[PDB]
């Protein structure tokens, strides 16, 4: 005291706000690729006409 | 200043916020020159007709006066007659800098440094 | 879109030549901004009175208008209203960029950038 008060530090408090992985549970497949693009082929075959 | 305090009490010791000046990765380049007016830290500066640094003052004049064309960013503050170190190159966060009045929006703050080695832009 | 081709013909799959954008070894510096008109890759860019990126157009007025002073090189294409990332600084290959017409010769194409971090150079 007098000149400047001594201080005892308590542990730092951190409001570390993450954003948790929720939607990524439906994106489990991982593809790392160096080709320019990814491509799909989708086929619809109605074998239900009379 | 003599006595301690024996009584209990609280105290808000203070707060600290970083000031980020750089907003990119150009070659940061600096120079020093005499000041003509009281210049604050990271104030945008021009050079007056006598070659002394003066805080940037657009619409100074009817022909525009040389104070009106910005030339750098003060690196440390200075009073008139003292030397000011200032940036002449680099990419700078417009928010941290001291600006003239009416030079409000980033769209205007860029227009001051288009023909120049300095470029001024937003942080994310 | 699903008929095959039967008549024989010469199979010219395609042709390719690199776009060597850089003609030097100086500082590459970039920032993106709002676009005021459709802008192609490596087009030369100016800024209109509203501060939006507009493709460079010398002689746009009896007083020159701000679209007439080039300010950067588009790094990716963008339609109006979108944000265009563009180069502010570097040495760029004379031939790779999109210059508007009547800015034909390298003598002129350098005259567009005689002060800024952008410099236009030949290749060898």
């Amino acid at each position: 005291a007098g000149l400047y008060t001594t201080y005892q530090l308590l542990e730092v408090q951190r409001k570390l706000k993450t954003l948790p992985a929720f939607f990524l549970q439906w994106f489990p497949r991982q593809i790392n690729f160096q080709e320019d693009m990814i491509a799909f082929d989708k086929v619809i075959q109605d074998v239900t006409r009379v | 200043t003599s006595l301690p305090n024996y009584l209990a009490g609280n105290g808000d010791l203070g707060s600290w916020e970083p000031t980020q000046i750089f907003a990119g990765e150009a070659d940061i380049v600096t120079e020093g020159g005499a000041a003509g007016a009281d210049i604050e830290i990271y104030q945008v500066i021009a050079k007056n007709a006598a070659g002394a640094m003066v805080p940037h003052d657009p619409t100074a004049t009817e022909v525009p006066a040389p104070q009106s064309v910005a030339i750098g960013i003060a690196a440390q503050p200075a009073k008139s007659g003292q030397n000011v170190p200032y940036y002449i190159g680099g990419v700078f966060n417009h928010a941290a800098l001291g600006w003239h009045a009416s030079l409000d929006t980033l769209a205007k703050r860029q227009a001051v440094f288009d023909r120049t080695n300095i470029h001024i832009g937003n942080l994310y």
